Protein backbone atom coordinates (compact mmCIF):
# COMPACT_ATOMS: atom_id res chain seq x y z
CA UNK A 1 0.00 0.00 0.00
CA UNK A 2 1.00 3.37 -0.82
CA UNK A 3 1.93 5.21 2.80
CA UNK A 4 2.85 9.37 2.58
CA UNK A 5 4.70 10.40 -0.69
CA UNK A 6 7.94 12.43 -0.22
CA UNK A 7 7.23 15.78 -2.80
CA UNK A 8 10.40 18.26 -3.06
CA UNK A 9 10.49 21.13 -0.01
CA UNK B 1 31.73 13.81 12.44
CA UNK B 2 32.66 14.79 9.00
CA UNK B 3 30.03 17.75 9.18
CA UNK B 4 31.23 19.28 12.76
CA UNK B 5 33.80 22.24 11.05
CA UNK B 6 30.66 23.04 9.32
CA UNK B 7 28.08 26.01 10.11
CA UNK B 8 24.83 24.95 10.97
CA UNK B 9 23.36 27.80 8.51
CA UNK B 10 25.60 26.06 6.12
CA UNK B 11 24.81 22.71 6.10
CA UNK B 12 21.25 23.76 5.50
CA UNK B 13 22.00 26.06 3.03
CA UNK B 14 23.72 23.02 1.20
CA UNK B 15 20.74 20.67 2.28
CA UNK B 16 18.86 22.57 0.24
CA UNK B 17 21.30 22.80 -2.73
CA UNK B 18 21.90 18.44 -2.27
CA UNK B 19 17.94 18.48 -2.66
CA UNK B 20 17.24 21.05 -6.00
CA UNK B 21 20.50 18.34 -7.06
CA UNK B 22 18.79 14.93 -6.49
CA UNK B 23 21.33 14.07 -4.00
CA UNK B 24 19.73 12.84 -1.06
CA UNK B 25 22.36 10.92 0.14
CA UNK B 26 24.51 14.28 0.37
CA UNK B 27 20.84 16.26 1.97
CA UNK B 28 20.55 13.76 4.75
CA UNK B 29 24.81 13.73 5.67
CA UNK B 30 24.01 17.81 5.73
CA UNK B 31 20.58 17.19 7.70
CA UNK B 32 22.27 14.76 10.28
CA UNK B 33 25.53 17.29 10.41
CA UNK B 34 22.76 20.36 11.37
CA UNK B 35 20.85 18.21 13.81
CA UNK B 36 24.64 17.12 15.65
CA UNK B 37 24.38 21.13 16.68
CA UNK B 38 22.29 20.41 19.04
CA UNK B 39 20.29 23.04 19.06
CA UNK B 40 16.15 22.35 17.78
CA UNK B 41 14.80 22.08 14.36
CA UNK B 42 12.29 24.98 12.40
CA UNK B 43 9.25 23.55 10.92
CA UNK B 44 11.70 23.90 7.70
CA UNK B 45 14.99 21.91 9.16
CA UNK B 46 12.20 18.67 10.16
CA UNK B 47 10.94 18.78 6.69
CA UNK B 48 14.35 18.89 4.93
CA UNK B 49 15.86 15.86 7.76
CA UNK B 50 12.58 14.19 6.72
CA UNK B 51 12.57 14.51 2.85
CA UNK B 52 16.41 13.45 3.02
CA UNK B 53 16.22 10.40 4.93
CA UNK B 54 12.97 9.29 3.09
CA UNK B 55 14.68 9.35 -0.48
CA UNK B 56 17.86 7.50 0.77
CA UNK B 57 15.88 4.42 2.37
CA UNK B 58 13.16 4.74 -0.19
CA UNK B 59 15.74 3.86 -2.65
CA UNK B 60 17.05 1.08 -0.47
CA UNK B 61 13.54 -0.61 0.43
CA UNK B 62 12.73 -0.64 -3.19
CA UNK B 63 16.30 -1.97 -4.00
CA UNK B 64 15.79 -4.72 -1.17
CA UNK B 65 12.13 -5.85 -2.56
CA UNK B 66 13.71 -6.22 -5.83
CA UNK B 67 16.50 -8.65 -4.72
CA UNK B 68 13.80 -10.31 -1.93
CA UNK B 69 11.67 -11.07 -4.98
CA UNK B 70 14.55 -12.53 -7.01
CA UNK B 71 15.84 -14.56 -3.40
CA UNK B 72 12.31 -15.93 -3.39
CA UNK B 73 11.80 -17.07 -6.57
CA UNK B 74 15.12 -18.88 -6.53
CA UNK B 75 13.56 -21.11 -3.71
CA UNK B 76 10.75 -22.79 -5.50
CA UNK B 77 10.43 -25.68 -6.67
CA UNK B 78 12.10 -26.40 -10.21
CA UNK B 79 14.45 -23.23 -9.83
CA UNK B 80 18.31 -23.99 -10.53
CA UNK B 81 20.67 -23.41 -7.99
CA UNK B 82 22.88 -20.15 -7.91
CA UNK B 83 24.90 -19.90 -5.03
CA UNK B 84 25.12 -17.49 -2.57
CA UNK B 85 25.15 -14.49 -4.46
CA UNK B 86 21.89 -13.25 -4.55
CA UNK B 87 21.13 -13.71 -0.56
CA UNK B 88 24.93 -11.89 0.10
CA UNK B 89 23.89 -9.07 -2.23
CA UNK B 90 20.18 -8.79 -0.61
CA UNK B 91 22.09 -8.98 2.85
CA UNK B 92 24.20 -6.31 2.36
CA UNK B 93 21.62 -3.81 0.89
CA UNK B 94 19.35 -4.90 4.11
CA UNK B 95 22.29 -4.23 6.36
CA UNK B 96 23.11 -0.73 5.14
CA UNK B 97 18.80 0.16 5.12
CA UNK B 98 19.15 -0.77 9.09
CA UNK B 99 22.43 1.33 9.33
CA UNK B 100 20.13 4.55 7.68
CA UNK B 101 17.32 3.34 9.98
CA UNK B 102 19.41 2.92 12.79
CA UNK B 103 20.90 6.62 12.54
CA UNK B 104 17.71 8.30 11.82
CA UNK B 105 15.89 6.64 15.08
CA UNK B 106 19.73 7.62 17.20
CA UNK B 107 19.30 11.57 16.04
CA UNK B 108 15.57 11.45 17.45
CA UNK B 109 16.77 9.77 20.51
CA UNK B 110 19.73 11.89 20.83
CA UNK B 111 17.91 13.97 21.33
CA UNK B 112 15.21 15.99 18.91
CA UNK B 113 12.48 13.91 20.91
CA UNK B 114 13.56 14.96 24.43
CA UNK B 115 13.63 18.47 23.46
CA UNK B 116 10.01 18.63 21.51
CA UNK B 117 7.67 20.15 23.38
CA UNK B 118 5.17 21.37 21.00
CA UNK B 119 3.18 19.34 19.28
CA UNK B 120 4.13 19.86 15.65
CA UNK B 121 7.61 18.84 16.44
CA UNK B 122 6.82 16.17 19.23
CA UNK B 123 4.72 14.29 16.84
CA UNK B 124 6.54 14.98 13.53
CA UNK B 125 9.12 13.41 15.26
CA UNK B 126 7.22 10.87 16.82
CA UNK B 127 5.47 9.69 13.58
CA UNK B 128 8.95 9.36 11.87
CA UNK B 129 10.35 7.37 14.64
CA UNK B 130 7.18 5.15 13.94
CA UNK B 131 7.75 5.16 10.20
CA UNK B 132 11.58 4.37 10.72
CA UNK B 133 11.07 1.27 13.16
CA UNK B 134 8.34 0.20 10.61
CA UNK B 135 11.22 0.26 7.91
CA UNK B 136 13.22 -2.24 10.11
CA UNK B 137 10.00 -4.46 10.59
CA UNK B 138 9.96 -4.75 7.32
CA UNK B 139 12.87 -6.95 7.02
CA UNK B 140 13.11 -7.97 10.34
CA UNK B 141 12.95 -11.81 10.87
CA UNK B 142 14.90 -12.79 14.57
CA UNK B 143 13.94 -12.67 18.36
CA UNK B 144 13.66 -8.75 18.33
CA UNK B 145 10.89 -8.73 15.30
CA UNK B 146 7.81 -8.91 17.89
CA UNK B 147 10.13 -5.97 20.03
CA UNK B 148 10.54 -4.44 16.28
CA UNK B 149 6.89 -3.82 15.16
CA UNK B 150 6.13 -2.86 18.74
CA UNK B 151 8.47 -0.03 19.02
CA UNK B 152 6.71 1.48 15.48
CA UNK B 153 3.18 1.02 17.10
CA UNK B 154 4.33 2.70 20.51
CA UNK B 155 5.75 5.57 19.00
CA UNK B 156 2.85 6.21 16.09
CA UNK B 157 0.51 5.66 19.30
CA UNK B 158 2.21 8.69 20.95
CA UNK B 159 2.25 10.36 17.96
CA UNK B 160 -1.82 9.75 17.41
CA UNK B 161 -2.63 10.29 21.11
CA UNK B 162 -0.71 14.00 21.27
CA UNK B 163 -2.14 14.96 17.21
CA UNK B 164 -5.95 14.12 18.56
CA UNK B 165 -5.32 16.50 22.03
CA UNK B 166 -3.15 19.26 20.56
CA UNK B 167 -4.04 19.66 16.80
CA UNK B 168 -7.16 20.00 14.36
CA UNK B 169 -8.39 17.36 12.31
CA UNK B 170 -7.45 18.92 9.27
CA UNK B 171 -3.51 19.23 10.42
CA UNK B 172 -1.51 17.82 7.59
CA UNK B 173 0.87 16.15 10.16
CA UNK B 174 -1.80 14.40 11.72
CA UNK B 175 -3.43 13.26 8.40
CA UNK B 176 0.08 11.92 7.39
CA UNK B 177 0.75 10.14 10.77
CA UNK B 178 -2.94 8.47 10.54
CA UNK B 179 -2.19 7.43 7.07
CA UNK B 180 1.37 5.94 7.98
CA UNK B 181 -0.40 4.51 11.08
CA UNK B 182 -3.44 2.91 8.62
CA UNK B 183 -0.11 1.49 6.85
CA UNK B 184 1.57 -0.30 9.94
CA UNK B 185 -1.52 -1.48 10.62
CA UNK B 186 -2.59 -3.18 6.64
CA UNK B 187 1.02 -4.15 6.54
CA UNK B 188 2.83 -5.02 9.55
CA UNK B 189 0.39 -5.79 12.33
CA UNK B 190 -1.51 -7.94 9.84
CA UNK B 191 -4.87 -5.48 10.92
CA UNK B 192 -6.30 -4.60 8.11
CA UNK B 193 -9.89 -3.82 9.74
CA UNK B 194 -7.80 -1.61 12.15
CA UNK B 195 -6.05 0.05 9.16
CA UNK B 196 -9.55 0.47 7.51
CA UNK B 197 -11.41 1.93 9.87
CA UNK B 198 -8.52 4.10 10.86
CA UNK B 199 -8.62 5.86 7.13
CA UNK B 200 -12.11 6.07 7.10
CA UNK B 201 -12.24 7.68 10.56
CA UNK B 202 -9.67 10.12 9.84
CA UNK B 203 -11.24 11.51 6.45
CA UNK B 204 -14.52 11.81 7.89
CA UNK B 205 -13.50 14.23 10.73
CA UNK B 206 -11.61 16.38 8.25
CA UNK B 207 -14.19 16.58 5.86
CA UNK B 208 -16.25 17.95 8.52
CA UNK B 209 -13.46 20.85 9.53
CA UNK B 210 -12.32 21.88 6.19
CA UNK B 211 -14.57 24.61 6.41
CA UNK B 212 -12.50 26.50 8.90
CA UNK B 213 -9.42 26.78 6.98
CA UNK B 214 -8.15 28.94 4.01
CA UNK B 215 -7.60 28.02 0.22
CA UNK B 216 -3.98 27.42 0.78
CA UNK B 217 -4.82 25.01 3.66
CA UNK B 218 -8.00 23.43 2.25
CA UNK B 219 -5.29 22.01 -0.63
CA UNK B 220 -2.31 20.60 1.36
CA UNK B 221 -5.42 18.59 3.19
CA UNK B 222 -7.21 17.53 0.89
CA UNK B 223 -4.26 15.77 -1.05
CA UNK B 224 -3.62 13.97 2.28
CA UNK B 225 -7.55 13.28 2.71
CA UNK B 226 -7.45 11.63 -1.30
CA UNK B 227 -4.02 9.81 -0.24
CA UNK B 228 -6.36 8.33 2.49
CA UNK B 229 -9.38 7.99 0.11
CA UNK B 230 -6.90 6.13 -2.69
CA UNK B 231 -5.36 3.50 0.28
CA UNK B 232 -9.34 2.67 1.32
CA UNK B 233 -10.35 2.40 -2.04
CA UNK B 234 -7.33 -0.26 -2.68
CA UNK B 235 -8.68 -2.22 0.80
CA UNK B 236 -12.13 -2.51 0.09
CA UNK C 1 40.82 -3.18 -3.20
CA UNK C 2 37.47 -4.40 -1.52
CA UNK C 3 36.17 -7.11 -3.96
CA UNK C 4 39.74 -8.94 -3.99
CA UNK C 5 38.25 -11.61 -2.18
CA UNK C 6 35.31 -12.14 -4.27
CA UNK C 7 34.71 -14.42 -7.44
CA UNK C 8 34.93 -12.97 -10.82
CA UNK C 9 31.61 -14.99 -11.57
CA UNK C 10 29.91 -13.65 -8.55
CA UNK C 11 31.07 -10.14 -9.12
CA UNK C 12 29.36 -10.66 -12.64
CA UNK C 13 26.19 -11.95 -10.97
CA UNK C 14 25.74 -9.37 -8.65
CA UNK C 15 26.24 -7.11 -10.92
CA UNK C 16 23.36 -7.67 -12.73
CA UNK C 17 21.81 -7.65 -9.56
CA UNK C 18 22.63 -3.96 -8.82
CA UNK C 19 21.24 -3.33 -11.84
CA UNK C 20 17.97 -4.68 -11.41
CA UNK C 21 18.26 -3.01 -8.10
CA UNK C 22 18.91 0.00 -9.59
CA UNK C 23 21.90 0.83 -7.77
CA UNK C 24 24.52 1.69 -10.12
CA UNK C 25 27.38 2.73 -7.37
CA UNK C 26 27.40 -0.49 -6.16
CA UNK C 27 27.06 -2.30 -10.03
CA UNK C 28 30.03 -0.04 -10.86
CA UNK C 29 32.41 -1.35 -7.84
CA UNK C 30 31.42 -4.87 -8.50
CA UNK C 31 32.28 -4.30 -12.35
CA UNK C 32 35.55 -2.62 -11.32
CA UNK C 33 36.11 -5.35 -9.37
CA UNK C 34 35.74 -7.56 -12.00
CA UNK C 35 38.34 -5.86 -14.58
CA UNK C 36 40.78 -6.12 -11.84
CA UNK C 37 41.04 -9.73 -11.78
CA UNK C 38 42.91 -9.14 -14.92
CA UNK C 39 40.93 -11.44 -17.29
CA UNK C 40 40.17 -9.67 -20.44
CA UNK C 41 35.92 -8.81 -20.39
CA UNK C 42 33.52 -10.28 -22.91
CA UNK C 43 30.97 -8.22 -24.85
CA UNK C 44 28.36 -8.47 -21.85
CA UNK C 45 30.19 -7.73 -19.60
CA UNK C 46 31.94 -4.68 -21.48
CA UNK C 47 28.22 -3.37 -21.57
CA UNK C 48 27.93 -4.19 -17.62
CA UNK C 49 31.11 -2.22 -17.16
CA UNK C 50 29.85 0.84 -19.40
CA UNK C 51 26.36 0.58 -18.15
CA UNK C 52 27.45 1.25 -14.48
CA UNK C 53 29.69 3.59 -15.06
CA UNK C 54 27.50 5.84 -17.44
CA UNK C 55 24.72 5.85 -14.83
CA UNK C 56 26.62 6.90 -11.92
CA UNK C 57 28.67 9.33 -13.63
CA UNK C 58 25.25 10.65 -15.54
CA UNK C 59 23.76 11.22 -12.35
CA UNK C 60 26.85 13.32 -11.28
CA UNK C 61 26.92 15.37 -14.29
CA UNK C 62 23.19 16.27 -13.86
CA UNK C 63 23.74 17.46 -10.18
CA UNK C 64 26.86 19.44 -11.40
CA UNK C 65 25.05 21.10 -13.94
CA UNK C 66 21.95 22.41 -11.66
CA UNK C 67 24.68 22.74 -9.36
CA UNK C 68 26.45 25.36 -11.98
CA UNK C 69 23.66 27.02 -12.99
CA UNK C 70 22.80 27.58 -9.71
CA UNK C 71 26.25 29.49 -8.84
CA UNK C 72 26.12 31.13 -12.33
CA UNK C 73 23.07 32.78 -11.29
CA UNK C 74 24.59 33.78 -8.06
CA UNK C 75 27.28 36.03 -10.20
CA UNK C 76 24.90 38.06 -11.82
CA UNK C 77 24.36 42.09 -11.31
CA UNK C 78 21.51 42.14 -8.94
CA UNK C 79 21.97 38.99 -6.96
CA UNK C 80 22.50 38.87 -3.39
CA UNK C 81 25.79 37.55 -1.83
CA UNK C 82 24.92 34.29 -0.48
CA UNK C 83 28.45 33.65 0.46
CA UNK C 84 30.77 30.52 -0.31
CA UNK C 85 28.34 27.74 0.01
CA UNK C 86 26.96 27.15 -3.78
CA UNK C 87 31.01 26.94 -5.09
CA UNK C 88 31.81 24.77 -2.42
CA UNK C 89 29.44 22.02 -2.96
CA UNK C 90 29.60 22.20 -6.57
CA UNK C 91 33.39 22.22 -6.37
CA UNK C 92 32.48 18.90 -4.13
CA UNK C 93 30.27 17.40 -6.62
CA UNK C 94 32.86 18.26 -9.34
CA UNK C 95 35.67 16.58 -7.16
CA UNK C 96 33.34 13.52 -7.19
CA UNK C 97 32.54 13.47 -10.56
CA UNK C 98 36.43 13.84 -11.69
CA UNK C 99 36.81 10.68 -9.40
CA UNK C 100 35.22 8.75 -11.00
CA UNK C 101 36.20 9.83 -14.39
CA UNK C 102 39.57 9.08 -13.38
CA UNK C 103 38.50 5.21 -12.14
CA UNK C 104 37.15 4.47 -15.32
CA UNK C 105 40.16 5.96 -17.47
CA UNK C 106 42.35 3.82 -14.91
CA UNK C 107 40.98 0.77 -15.36
CA UNK C 108 41.12 1.33 -19.63
CA UNK C 109 45.03 2.12 -19.12
CA UNK C 110 45.47 -0.65 -16.90
CA UNK C 111 44.80 -2.83 -18.90
CA UNK C 112 41.87 -3.09 -20.99
CA UNK C 113 42.81 -1.31 -24.01
CA UNK C 114 46.20 -2.87 -24.39
CA UNK C 115 44.81 -6.29 -24.10
CA UNK C 116 42.31 -5.43 -26.84
CA UNK C 117 42.64 -6.62 -29.83
CA UNK C 118 39.73 -7.55 -31.64
CA UNK C 119 37.99 -4.43 -33.11
CA UNK C 120 34.47 -4.65 -30.84
CA UNK C 121 36.66 -4.82 -28.01
CA UNK C 122 39.26 -2.46 -29.15
CA UNK C 123 36.65 0.34 -30.73
CA UNK C 124 33.98 -0.27 -27.23
CA UNK C 125 37.14 1.17 -24.79
CA UNK C 126 38.73 3.78 -26.95
CA UNK C 127 35.08 5.34 -27.56
CA UNK C 128 34.84 4.92 -23.46
CA UNK C 129 38.41 6.60 -23.11
CA UNK C 130 36.93 9.75 -25.19
CA UNK C 131 33.57 9.85 -23.29
CA UNK C 132 34.83 9.91 -19.75
CA UNK C 133 37.66 12.69 -20.97
CA UNK C 134 34.52 14.32 -22.45
CA UNK C 135 32.84 14.37 -19.22
CA UNK C 136 35.97 15.95 -17.64
CA UNK C 137 36.44 18.20 -19.86
CA UNK C 138 32.67 19.74 -19.09
CA UNK C 139 33.96 20.72 -15.96
CA UNK C 140 37.59 21.92 -17.35
CA UNK C 141 38.64 25.57 -16.84
CA UNK C 142 42.91 25.06 -15.98
CA UNK C 143 46.25 24.58 -17.86
CA UNK C 144 45.31 21.15 -18.84
CA UNK C 145 42.26 22.07 -20.38
CA UNK C 146 43.28 22.16 -24.27
CA UNK C 147 44.93 18.83 -22.92
CA UNK C 148 41.71 17.29 -21.15
CA UNK C 149 40.19 18.11 -25.13
CA UNK C 150 42.62 16.32 -27.09
CA UNK C 151 42.68 13.24 -25.28
CA UNK C 152 38.91 12.97 -25.87
CA UNK C 153 40.10 14.05 -29.37
CA UNK C 154 42.57 11.69 -29.47
CA UNK C 155 40.44 8.34 -27.57
CA UNK C 156 37.62 9.22 -30.36
CA UNK C 157 39.65 9.37 -33.32
CA UNK C 158 41.66 6.26 -33.03
CA UNK C 159 38.43 4.94 -32.33
CA UNK C 160 36.83 6.14 -35.59
CA UNK C 161 39.65 4.75 -38.10
CA UNK C 162 39.71 1.15 -36.27
CA UNK C 163 35.80 1.22 -36.63
CA UNK C 164 35.56 2.75 -40.39
CA UNK C 165 38.33 0.05 -41.43
CA UNK C 166 36.96 -2.73 -39.32
CA UNK C 167 33.28 -2.69 -38.93
CA UNK C 168 30.19 -2.36 -41.51
CA UNK C 169 28.46 0.92 -40.90
CA UNK C 170 25.10 -0.28 -39.22
CA UNK C 171 27.83 -1.65 -36.50
CA UNK C 172 26.15 -0.43 -33.16
CA UNK C 173 29.03 0.57 -31.17
CA UNK C 174 30.35 2.32 -34.67
CA UNK C 175 26.98 4.44 -34.75
CA UNK C 176 27.24 5.22 -31.25
CA UNK C 177 31.46 6.09 -31.40
CA UNK C 178 30.31 8.75 -34.22
CA UNK C 179 27.12 9.89 -32.12
CA UNK C 180 29.33 10.67 -29.01
CA UNK C 181 32.05 11.99 -31.05
CA UNK C 182 29.64 14.16 -33.01
CA UNK C 183 28.89 15.48 -29.47
CA UNK C 184 32.35 15.88 -28.11
CA UNK C 185 32.29 18.73 -31.60
CA UNK C 186 29.07 20.19 -31.39
CA UNK C 187 29.36 20.89 -27.41
CA UNK C 188 33.16 20.47 -26.57
CA UNK C 189 35.28 21.99 -29.31
CA UNK C 190 33.28 24.21 -30.99
CA UNK C 191 32.94 22.75 -34.27
CA UNK C 192 29.73 22.00 -35.03
CA UNK C 193 29.42 22.26 -39.14
CA UNK C 194 32.13 19.06 -38.09
CA UNK C 195 29.32 17.34 -35.80
CA UNK C 196 26.48 18.31 -38.29
CA UNK C 197 28.85 16.62 -41.04
CA UNK C 198 29.99 13.42 -39.38
CA UNK C 199 26.06 12.77 -38.38
CA UNK C 200 25.01 13.13 -41.69
CA UNK C 201 27.30 11.09 -43.45
CA UNK C 202 26.91 8.43 -40.79
CA UNK C 203 23.30 8.41 -41.21
CA UNK C 204 23.51 7.93 -44.48
CA UNK C 205 26.20 5.01 -44.93
CA UNK C 206 24.14 3.28 -42.25
CA UNK C 207 21.20 3.52 -44.39
CA UNK C 208 22.84 2.64 -47.34
CA UNK C 209 23.86 -0.59 -45.87
CA UNK C 210 20.52 -1.94 -43.61
CA UNK C 211 19.79 -4.35 -46.70
CA UNK C 212 22.10 -6.55 -45.32
CA UNK C 213 20.69 -7.17 -42.12
CA UNK C 214 18.51 -9.72 -40.14
CA UNK C 215 15.63 -7.95 -38.65
CA UNK C 216 16.69 -8.11 -35.19
CA UNK C 217 20.22 -6.38 -36.18
CA UNK C 218 18.10 -3.81 -38.09
CA UNK C 219 16.32 -2.74 -35.06
CA UNK C 220 19.54 -1.75 -32.93
CA UNK C 221 20.73 0.09 -35.98
CA UNK C 222 17.97 1.78 -36.74
CA UNK C 223 17.65 3.03 -32.71
CA UNK C 224 21.14 4.68 -33.26
CA UNK C 225 20.33 6.04 -36.91
CA UNK C 226 17.41 7.63 -35.28
CA UNK C 227 19.05 9.25 -32.64
CA UNK C 228 21.81 10.91 -35.09
CA UNK C 229 18.40 12.17 -37.11
CA UNK C 230 17.32 13.96 -33.96
CA UNK C 231 20.40 15.16 -33.14
CA UNK C 232 21.01 16.67 -36.81
CA UNK C 233 17.10 18.06 -36.25
CA UNK C 234 18.35 20.20 -33.53
CA UNK C 235 20.98 21.50 -34.93
CA UNK C 236 19.53 22.74 -37.57
CA UNK D 1 22.83 17.65 -27.10
CA UNK D 2 21.67 13.99 -26.59
CA UNK D 3 24.68 11.99 -26.84
CA UNK D 4 23.71 7.74 -26.41
CA UNK D 5 21.48 6.78 -24.15
CA UNK D 6 22.05 4.32 -21.81
CA UNK D 7 19.13 1.64 -21.25
CA UNK D 8 19.27 -1.43 -19.43
CA UNK D 9 21.05 -4.35 -20.65
C1 LIG E 1 4.42 13.48 7.85
C2 LIG E 1 4.11 14.76 7.21
C3 LIG E 1 2.81 15.16 6.87
C4 LIG E 1 2.62 16.31 6.14
C5 LIG E 1 3.72 17.04 5.75
S1 LIG E 1 3.59 18.39 4.66
O1 LIG E 1 4.69 19.25 5.03
O2 LIG E 1 2.25 18.89 4.62
N1 LIG E 1 3.93 17.65 3.21
C6 LIG E 1 5.30 17.28 2.85
C7 LIG E 1 5.43 15.77 2.96
N2 LIG E 1 4.36 15.12 2.22
C8 LIG E 1 3.16 15.71 1.95
C9 LIG E 1 2.20 15.08 1.16
C10 LIG E 1 1.02 15.75 0.87
C11 LIG E 1 0.78 17.02 1.36
C12 LIG E 1 1.73 17.65 2.12
C13 LIG E 1 2.93 17.00 2.42
C14 LIG E 1 5.01 16.63 6.05
C15 LIG E 1 5.21 15.46 6.74
C1 LIG F 1 28.63 2.71 -27.33
C2 LIG F 1 27.70 1.62 -27.60
C3 LIG F 1 26.94 1.54 -28.78
C4 LIG F 1 25.98 0.56 -28.90
C5 LIG F 1 25.77 -0.30 -27.85
S1 LIG F 1 24.45 -1.43 -27.83
O1 LIG F 1 24.93 -2.54 -27.03
O2 LIG F 1 23.94 -1.66 -29.15
N1 LIG F 1 23.33 -0.58 -26.95
C6 LIG F 1 23.44 -0.44 -25.50
C7 LIG F 1 23.88 0.99 -25.19
N2 LIG F 1 23.01 1.94 -25.88
C8 LIG F 1 22.30 1.64 -27.01
C9 LIG F 1 21.41 2.54 -27.58
C10 LIG F 1 20.68 2.17 -28.69
C11 LIG F 1 20.83 0.91 -29.25
C12 LIG F 1 21.69 0.01 -28.68
C13 LIG F 1 22.43 0.36 -27.56
C14 LIG F 1 26.49 -0.20 -26.67
C15 LIG F 1 27.42 0.79 -26.53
Amino acid sequence: TPSLPTPPT
Amino acid sequence: GAMGSMERASLIQKAKLAEQAERYEDMAAFMKGAVEKGEELSNEERNLLSVAYKNVVGGQRAAWRVLSSIEQKSNEEGSEEKGPEVREYREKVETELQGVCDTVLGLLDSHLIKEAGDAESRVFYLKMKGDYYRYLAEVATGDDKKRIIDSARSAYQEAMDISKKEMPPTNPIRLGLALNFSVFHYEIANSPEEAISLAKTTFDEAMADLHTLSEDSYKDSTLIMQLLRDNLTLWT
